[PDB]
C-alpha cells in the first residue's frame, strides 16, 4: 500500500530527482506516475477495435480464440522487423509515454555501469512492444519483456510465491485511480546489483494492457553471465514461449525444443517431500507405513498446483535407487526411506544436489 | 542445554540469507508483535530445524523469540523499551489434521486443525500460580496452577498441621490472559452415523480477529490445544477434474440433468427440486460503496400433504451439499437461530455464540411447530443476514447469511384449495415474504401416476441417462467458490416492461400483489441458473425459466379463482 | 467525551475521576460539565477533581445576521445540503427544539411548551444523517436507538456491579437530557418495559422509576425527534408532527431569556382555522372511514408559533408566523389522513 508519491510539475528541469528515485527503489520497485497531460487522450481507447485480417507469424496481432489480439509491435528500422498498423491514437500515447519512458531512462539507469547502452532505442528505435487488447482461468505470470515498462492500468498487482518482493506468498492487489505504472524487466535485475523484483498480472477493469517496454537492440553487449545469450533472441524465447503458438514452424519448435524444461515444478517436490516424510518419523513410531490418501492433501495443501500420480511416476522415473514401489496386501501403493538415521541435513543437502544433477543430466540427454 | 546455541547462530545467518527483513520491517513497523515464517522456507534450508519444531516446539519457541528479539534489536534501537517479547507465527503446515485423528501420539507436538468456532471468550482470567491463606495461624503458602485441572488442595498447614478452611489468595498472584475458545468440527466433513468432536482452544498474545460460526484453521501446540496462529480464510476440487467440468458443463443442457440427478429415490416432480437446486446453488452478494447489502442466499418454502415426501428430499439436499445442518426441530427447539449471549457455569462468565453454517444452508422441518424466540431469530436472520448480541457486557454482529430451507404442514392436513396460502398457514405475510419461492404439492390419482409413482419408489427399496453424485458435489464447491457472474445493461430493461405487465395484472383479478423483492428473486434465479451454467454473465433466457420459477409459485400459492392468471401468463410462457 | 464530535470507527473512550467533599452532589449526570483537576496515575490514568464548572463578536454577527428578513430561508437551504425537496420536514424538525411556550401560571397548573416530532419513510433520505446534526447542533442532545444500543441504554438500564455483583442502574439519554431534546431511530423495536416509561415522557415529561429502595420522579424536560419505518395510537396521537456555535449561542440565549406570549389578532385566524377543519373534516368522519382532530393538536399549533416568533427574538407574535404555522400543520395532517 506504500508506493511513493511524487509530483511531475517540478521535475521538468530533470536536477531534483535523480538521487532519490535511485533510493527509493532499493525497497519499492513498482512506481506510480500522475497529473500528466494526458486527460483527454487516455480515454481515447476505443479506435482499434475490429481489424481481423492478417496471420501472425511473430509480427501484429496474434488474434486468438474474439477474446483476445496480442500486437506484439515489431520495430521499424531493424532487419527481420516490419510492422505497421492503423493506431493514431495509440500512435499518440505511445510517443508521450514512450517521451516518459525516455524521461525516466535518462533519470534512472544512469546510476548504474552503462548509462548509453541501456538507453540504445534512441538511436536504432527498437521497440516490441505488447498491445494485449483483452476486447469483446487466464493466461500465466507475465514480468516486463522490456528492461523498463511504463503502462496505464486500473490495479495491474499481483504476487506469486516466491523470495521477492510482498514476501507473504499470498496474491497482494491494492486498486489505483487515474495513474501510470511502472514497472521494470530481468535484465535490469542482472545489470544493476540485485535490487529489482518481478510482479504478475491479469484481466483488468482497463483489460487493454498497453505494455510499452525499452526493449534492448539485437547486439547490445551485456556482460560475462549474459555474453553468449543476447537480449533479442533469449526475451524472443520468453515472448514465443508464454501464449500458445500454433502459427508458424520455428516458435512451434521453440515450443517442443524448450517446454520439456518444467522440472522445477516436480524437482521443487523433491525439495519439500522427505520433509514432511520426516515429519511423519518423528511423530509415528509405527513404522511410517503411509497412507496415499493421507499423504496426497498434504503436499496439495504445501503446494497450491495440482499434485497426483503423475508426478510420484515421474519422481520414480528419475529416481528408483532411493524409493520402493511395493505394494500391501490392500491394494495401494506404499513408500519408504531407507536411511537407518531420522534424518541428517548435509546427506538429505547432497541427495538434493544429486537429484538436481539427475533431473539435469535427463534434460541434456532428452534433447 | 548448549546446543540451543549452536541452533542460534544458525537461524540468525539464515534469516539474513533468505523476504525475513520485509517481514522484521512490517512487523516493527506495525508496533507489531507478529512475525510470520513458512515451514516450507526453513525446512528447504535445514530438515533439523523442522523435526525439532515438529518434536519439541515449547523448547522451540525460546530460540525464535530470542532471535527475533534481536534482529529487532540490532534492526531497531531502543525496541525493549516498548515490546519486551515478539512471538512467531509458524504458518503453512503440510499434514493437516482432524479432530477426531487427535490421538496420545500427538501429545508436545504442532499439529493444524480446521474446525469451526463457538462460545468464544475475550481477556477472561487463567490462573499460573496462587497463594493460600490459612485461617487457624493466619498464614500464605503458595504453588502453582496450570490451565486443565480445577485446583490444587493446599491443606495442610506449615506449623498449623491443621485441616483448617483454606482461602484463595490470588491477591499476590500471576497475570494471566485468557481467550479459550470451544472449537467443533465442521458438519460438511464428518463420517455419517458418526458425531463431530469437540475441543478447547487457548488463545494468547490473537484476541477477537476470529469471526464465530465460520470455518477456521489454526496452528498450535497439543497438551487442550495452545494456538499459535489462526486462520480465518479457512474434499476439494484438483486440476485434473476441473477441465472436464467446464467440459461437461459446455455440453447437452446440464440444468435438466443436475435436476434429474437431485432425486435418485423417487420420481417426484421438479418445483420442488427446481427450487432446492437454485437455493443451493445460491446467487451474489453486491454492496454499493460499502452500503446496501443485498442477500445473496434464496430461502425456499416447501408446503402440502403429510405424505408426501419432504424430510427425505431435505435430507438429501444436506448430504449432498456442504456446511448444510438439517437442524429441524420443534418442541427441542432451546435457543433460536443458533445466536445466543448466555452464562457459563464452569468459570462463572458470559460468553456468545452462534451454535452451529455461515456459508451454507440450514434445513428447517417442520416451520409451523415453533415458539417466539426460534421464529424471531430466524426472522432476524432473513431479514438481515446477521445475528447481533447486544448483552453481558458484549456487541458482536456475527454472520448469519445462510440459506433457508423450511418444510411446513397446512392446519388439518388437506390442502384446502377453495382458500389462500394466507387464511392456509397460520404464518403472516412478512415471514412469508422473506422466503422468495413458496412450492407446494397437492394430490392425484388416476393408473398413469399409480404406474409411474409406485414402480420408481419399489425400483429405489428393490435396489439394496443423469450425472453423477461425486461429480455434482464436486461442481457444487468448484462453482461457488470461483466465478461471480454479472448482468449487462444491453437488453435487460425487457424484464422491467414485463414485471410493468405481471404487477398490474395481479391487483385487477388478484388479492396479493407482487413487489419489487420478485423482481430481486427473479435476477437471483437467474444469475443462479448462470452459474450453474458456469456462464461469465446472465443470459437473455435464464430471465424465462425465473419468470417460470416465480409463476408457478406465486400462482400457485393462491386460490382456483386466478385460473384467468393460468392463460395470461401463457403468453410468455 | 462529546458524541456530536467523535470518529464513526470506534466508540467514545471514557475517563474516571475522583471527587471531594465541598463538590459532592453538585453535578448531575448527563450535562456539559468542564472538570479541572490533577490527572494522576493508579497503569491506569484517573483524575482528582480540584474545580467544576458548567466573544462579543460572535453576538455581533449573530444580530446581524438576525437582521436578514430571508434567515428562516437560509436557513432551511443550510440544514438540507444533499436532501431534495422536504421544506416541510426541514421547517418542523428545526422548530421543534426550543418547544414552546413555557408560562408559571399562578394556579400551579402550568403547560408544556416542549413538541413531539416524528420521522417516516423508505430507508435513506438522511433519517439518521439530520439527526447527526440535531445531535451536533442544539445544547443538550445523545444519540440513541431503539431498545438502547451497545453497551448504552435510552431506559434506564439495570445490571450488575461485578465487584461481588451489586444491582445497580445504568442512565440512558432520558435521565441524561435533563432540558432539551432526545433523539432517537428505529421506533419499531421497541421494549416493553421502556415502552410505558417513553409512553408517560412523552406526555407528560414525568419518568417515574420504584424499585428496592430507589422511588423517584424524574425531570425529563425532553423532546422527541424520532424515526420509523396498538402502534396505530401511539403513532397518531403522541406525535404532533409526522456559524454552528454562534446559532448554539443564540439558541440557549433565547431558551432562558424570553418567555412569549400571543395576541389575539392572530388567533383568530388559529380559530377560524379550528372551525373550518372540523366542519370540513366531519363529511370524511360521518362517512365511516375512521381514519385526528383534538385541542391537544391546537395547542401544539400555539407552541409551534411560540416557537416560530421566538426565533426571530421577539416576546410578541403575529400573523407571519401563523401562517407559515398552518402551512406546516396541513402536510401533517395530510400525512395522517392517508
Amino acid at each position: 500500500l506504500r508506493v511513493p508519491v511524487i509530483d511531475l510539475n517540478r521535475v521538468s528541469d530533470e536536477e531534483q530527482l535523480l538521487p532519490v528515485v535511485r533510493a527509493i527503489l532499493l525497497q519499492h520497485d513498482t512506481f506510480l506516475l500522475k497529473n500528466y497531460a494526458n486527460k483527454a487522450v487516455l480515454d481515447a481507447l476505443l479506435a482499434g477495435l475490429t481489424t481481423k485480417d492478417l496471420p501472425d507469424t511473430s509480427q501484429g496481432f496474434d488474434a486468438n480464440f474474439v477474446w483476445l489480439e496480442q500486437y506484439i509491435f515489431d520495430t521499424d528500422p531493424q532487419l527481420r522487423f516490419d510492422r505497421k498498423c492503423r493506431n493514431e491514437s495509440l500512435c499518440s500515447i505511445y510517443s508521450r509515454l514512450f517521451k516518459l519512458g525516455l524521461f525516466f531512462a535518462q533519470l534512472c539507469v544512469k546510476s548504474v555501469v552503462s548509462s548509453a547502452e541501456l538507453q540504445d532505442c534512441i538511436s536504432t528505435s527498437h521497440y516490441a512492444t505488447k498491445l494485449t487488447r483483452y476486447f469483446n482461468r487466464d493466461y500465466v505470470t507475465f514480468l516486463p519483456t522490456g528492461v523498463l515498462t511504463i503502462f496505464p492500468c486500473a490495479k495491474a498487482i499481483r504476487y506469486k510465491p516466491s523470495t521477492m518482493a510482498t514476501t507473504d506468498n499470498s496474491w497482494v492487489s491494492i486498486d489505483e485511480p487515474d495513474c501510470l505504472l511502472f514497472h521494470t524487466g530481468t535484465l535490469l535485475a542482472r545489470w544493476s546489483q540485485g535490487m529489482h523484483t518481478t510482479s504478475p498480472l491479469q484481466i483488468d477493469p482497463r483489460a487493454n494492457i498497453v505494455s510499452l517496454t525499452i526493449w534492448p537492440p539485437l547486439t547490445t553487449p551485456i556482460s560475462s553471465k549474459g555474453e553468449g545469450t543476447i537480449a533479442n533472441h533469449l526475451l524472443e524465447q520468453q515472448i514465443k514461449a508464454f501464449p500458445k503458438v500454433a502459427q508458424q514452424y520455428y516458435p512451434r519448435e521453440l515450443s517442443i525444443l524448450r517446454l520439456q524444461d518444467a522440472m522445477k515444478f516436480v524437482k521443487e517436490l523433491f525439495t519439500v517431500c522427505e520433509t514432511v516424510l520426516s515429519l511423519n518419523a518423528l511423530s509415528r513410531s509405527t513404522g511410517v507405513p503411509p497412507e496415499l490418501h493421507v499423504l496426497l492433501p498434504q503436499i496439495s495443501s504445501m503446494m497450491k498446483r495440482k499434485i497426483v500420480q503423475d508426478d510420484i511416476l515421474k519422481l520414480l522415473t528419475i529416481w528408483s535407487d532411493a524409493y520402493v514401489v511395493e505394494l500391501n496386501s490392500r491394494g495401494e501403493l506404499t513408500m519408504n526411506l531407507p536411511k537407518r538415521d531420522n534424518l541428517t541435513t548435509l546427506t538429505n543437502k547432497s541427495r538434493t544436489l544429486a537429484f538436481v544433477e539427475r533431473a539435469e543430466s535427463w534434460y541434456q540427454q532428452v534433447i | 542445554p548448549n546446543v540451543s546455541r549452536t541452533i542460534a547462530r544458525e537461524l540468525k545467518s539464515f534469516l539474513l540469507e533468505y523476504v525475513y527483513g520485509a517481514r522484521i520491517r512490517t512487523l516493527g513497523e506495525m508496533n507489531s508483535e507478529s512475525l510470520e515464517v513458512n515451514y516450507r522456507h526453513l525446512a528447504e534450508s535445514k530438515a533439523i530445524l523442522a523435526l525439532f519444531l515438529a518434536k519439541c516446539p515449547e523448547e522451540m519457541l525460546k530460540i525464535f523469540d530470542l532471535v527475533a528479539m534481536e534482529a529487532t534489536e540490532l534492526h531497531y534501537p531502543d525496541y525493549a523499551r516498548i515490546h519486551s517479547e515478539i512471538h512467531v507465527r509458524i504458518s503453512d503446515f503440510p499434514t493437516i489434521y482432524s479432530l477426531r485423528e487427535l490421538r496420545e501420539s500427538n501429545l508436545s507436538s504442532l499439529v493444524r486443525v480446521t474446525g469451526v468456532v463457538t462460545r468464544r471468550t475475550g481477556v477472561f482470567p487463567q490462573l499460573k500460580y496462587v497463594k493460600f491463606n490459612c485461617l487457624k495461624c493466619g498464614s500464605i503458602l503458595g504453588p502453582f496452577f496450570q490451565d486443565s485441572n480445577e485446583e490444587i488442595r493446599i491443606s495442610f498447614c506449615t506449623n498449623c498441621k491443621s485441616k483448617g478452611p483454606f482461602r484463595v489468595n490470588g491477591e499476590k498472584t500471576v497475570y494471566r490472559n485468557y481467550q479459550r475458545v470451544t472449537l467443533q468440527e465442521a458438519p460438511g466433513t464428518v463420517p455419517p452415523g458418526r458425531l463431530p468432536r469437540h475441543r478447547e482452544v487457548i488463545l494468547l498474545a490473537l484476541v477477537d480477529v476470529s469471526k464465530p460460526g465460520e470455518e477456521v484453521e489454526v496452528t498450535g501446540i497439543y497438551k487442550i490445544i495452545e494456538a499459535n496462529s489462526i486462520k480465518r480464510r479457512e474434499f476439494s476440487w484438483t486440476e485434473e477434474e476441473e477441465r472436464e467440468f467446464r467440459k461437461i458443463s459446455r455440453d447437452r443442457g446440464i440444468i435438466d440433468k443436475i435436476i434429474s440427478s437431485m432425486a435418485p429415490s423417487i420420481y417426484g416432480h421438479r418445483d420442488i427440486k427446481t427450487a432446492v437446486a437454485c437455493s443451493l446453488f445460491g446467487g451474489v452478494p453486491k454492496n454499493v460503496n460499502g452500503k446496501h447489502s443485498i442477500r445473496g442466499d434464496i430461502n425456499v418454502l416447501l408446503l402440502g400433504d403429510p405424505g408426501t415426501a419432504k424430510s427425505q428430499i431435505l435430507k438429501y439436499v444436506e448430504k449432498t451439499a456442504h456446511r448444510a445442518v438439517f437442524a429441524t426441530g420443534q418442541g427441542a427447539s432451546a435457543v433460536g437461530l443458533t445466536a445466543s449471549v448466555r452464562k457459563d457455569p464452569i468459570t462463572k462468565e458470559w460468553t456468545l455464540e452462534g451454535g452451529a453454517a455461515d456459508k451454507g444452508v440450514c434445513l428447517i422441518d417442520e416451520f409451523d411447530k415453533m415458539n417466539d424466540q426460534d421464529r424471531t431469530s430466524i426472522h432476524e436472520a432473513m431479514e438481515q443476514q446477521s445475528i447481533s448480541i447486544s448483552k453481558a457486557g458484549i456487541v458482536t454482529t456475527l454472520q448469519a447469511r445462510c440459506s433457508i430451507i423450511a418444510a411446513a404442514n397446512p392446519n388439518g392436513g388437506r390442502y384446502n384449495s377453495t382458500l389462500p396460502l394466507a387464511q392456509n398457514v397460520s404464518l403472516t405475510e412478512p415471514i412469508l415474504s422473506r422466503f422468495d419461492i413458496l412450492c407446494v404439492v397437492r394430490d392425484l390419482v388416476d393408473e398413469e401416476a399409480d404406474e409411474r409413482l409406485a414402480t420408481f419408489v419399489v425400483d429405489s427399496h428393490v435396489r439394496s441417462s443423469p450425472i453423477p453424485q461425486e461429480l455434482l458435489m464436486k461442481y457444487i464447491h468448484y462453482a461457488r467458490t470461483k466465478i461471480y457472474p454479472k448482468l449487462h445493461q444491453m437488453d435487460m430493461d425487457k424484464v422491467s416492461r414485463v414485471y410493468a405487465d405481471l404487477r398490474r395484472e395481479s391487483i385487477s383479478t388478484g388479492s396479493f400483489p407482487i413487489t419489487v423483492r420478485h423482481l430481486e428473486s427473479i435476477l437471483r434465479i437467474a444469475e443462479s441458473f448462470a452459474k450453474m451454467r458456469l456462464s461469465e454473465f446472465v443470459s437473455s433466457y435464464d430471465l424465462d425459466r425465473a419468470i417460470k420459477v416465480v409463476v408457478d409459485s406465486f400462482v400457485d400459492a393462491q386460490k382456483v379463482s386466478v385460473r384467468r392468471q393460468l392463460r395470461r401468463s401463457f403468453a410468455i410462457y | 467525551e462529546i458524541p456530536e464530535l467523535v470518529p464513526v470507527g470506534e466508540m467514545p473512550r471514557n475517563l474516571t475521576m475522583t471527587c471531594d467533599r465541598y463538590l459532592t452532589n453538585k453535578v448531575i449526570p448527563g450535562t456539559r460539565v468542564t472538570i479541572v483537576g490533577i490527572y494522576s496515575i493508579y497503569r491506569t490514568p484517573y483524575i482528582k477533581i480540584l474545580g467544576i464548572q458548567s466573544t462579543e463578536e460572535e453576538e455581533e454577527e449573530f444580530l446581524q445576521l438576525s437582521r436578514n428578513p430571508k434567515l428562516y430561508e437560509i436557513l432551511t437551504n443550510s440544514i438540507a445540503p444533499s436532501i431534495f425537496g422536504n421544506e416541510d420536514i426541514k421547517k418542523a424538525i428545526v422548530c421543534l427544539l426550543m418547544g414552546g411556550s413555557k408560562k408559571i401560571l399562578p394556579d400551579g397548573m402550568r403547560l408544556r411548551g416542549d413538541i413531539n416530532v416524528l420521522l417516516l419513510g423508505d430507508p435513506g433520505t438522511a433519517k439518521s444523517q439530520l439527526l447527526k446534526f440535531v445531535e451536533k447542533v442544539s445544547p443538550i442532545a445523545v444519540y440513541t436507538s431503539g431498545k438502547g444500543s451497545s453497551a448504552a441504554g435510552l431506559t434506564a438500564s439495570v445490571q450488575r456491579d461485578p465487584m461481588t455483583r451489586e444491582f445497580y442502574l445504568e442512565g440512558g439519554a432520558m435521565v441524561l437530557a435533563d432540558g432539551g431534546v432526545v433523539c432517537i431511530d428505529e421506533f419499531d423495536k421497541m421494549r416493553d418495559e421502556d415502552r410505558v416509561a417513553i409512553h408517560e415522557a412523552m406526555e407528560q415529561q414525568t419518568i417515574s422509576i420504584a424499585k428496592a429502595g430507589i422511588t423517584t420522579v424524574l425531570n425529563s424536560r425532553t423532546s422527541v425527534l424520532a424515526a420509523a419505518n396498538d402502534f396505530q395510537t401511539t403513532i397518531l396521537s403522541r406525535f404532533d408532527m409526522i456559524s454552528i456555535e454562534k446559532m448554539k449561542r443564540y439558541i440557549t440565549y433565547c431558551r432562558l431569556k424570553c418567555a412569549p406570549r400571543l395576541s389575539p389578532q392572530a388567533a383568530e385566524k388559529l380559530s377560524s382555522n379550528f372551525v373550518t377543519i372540523r366542519k370540513q373534516l366531519l363529511i370524511n368522519e360521518l362517512e365511516s372511514t375512521e381514519r385526528p382532530i383534538t385541542i391537544r393538536q391546537l395547542e401544539a399549533i400555539i407552541r409551534i408559533t411560540e416557537s416560530l416568533a421566538k426565533l426571530e427574538l421577539s416576546p410578541i407574535a403575529q400573523e407571519r408566523h401563523v401562517d407559515e404555522a398552518i402551512r406546516l400543520f396541513q402536510a401533517s395532517t395530510m400525512d395522517a389522513a392517508s
